[PDB]
């Protein structure tokens, strides 16, 4: 009951309700959490 | 028809080639480490899928930076922030 | 009253700009490289 999935289907997602098609979603309609970590290393310049 | 005037300090240039070759060096190295970085970041998320597989709960809370209960859904996560309760409001049975 | 005597060398300022130029940018992302790599440590912990 109240069976509610999100599979990967090309480059979005096919939502699922109560084992029923719902409908497609794009990929950045769903939240994103980054398990990437950040390292902002900019170049340094060149200097005359 | 002209004549050209030159300095009488060549450390303008000498310096030139000293910072150019840092240059060179460090934006070189720094930008194989910033290359080598995204690949490892790229490369641990496939750790992260399976961690998240196995224990959703954990990776949820470090990833979206609080702890929350999650599940997954398929493919994405379901996530529901867990109210915090004092320290002192704990009573462990004895057995 | 007095008089200032002036340095007959500029390299010894304008390695002091190049040094502390390079040392800015090395610190700052030696920096960024240490405070990730933390991040990734206690990321990784799980």
């Amino acid at each position: 009951v109240g069976h509610r999935r999100y599979f990967t289907f090309g480059g979005g997602y096919v939502y699922f309700e109560e084992y029923a098609y719902s409908h497609q979603l794009s990929r950045a309609d769903i939240t994103t959490v980054s398990t990437f970590i950040d390292l902002n290393i900019t170049m340094l310049e060149d200097h005359e | 028809v002209e004549r050209i005037k030159t300095t009488s300090s060549i450390e303008f240039a000498r310096l030139q080639f000293t910072y150019n070759h840092i240059q060179r060096h460090v934006n070189d190295m720094l930008g194989r480490v910033a290359i080598a970085w995204c690949e490892l970041q790229n490369h641990e998320l496939t750790l992260w899928n399976e961690a998240r597989k196995l224990n959703p709960n954990a990776i949820a809370s470090v990833t979206v930076g609080r702890r929350v209960s999650a599940r997954m859904l398929g493919d994405v996560m379901a996530v529901s922030t867990c109210v915090p309760v004092a320290a002192d409001n704990v009573i462990v049975q004895n057995s």
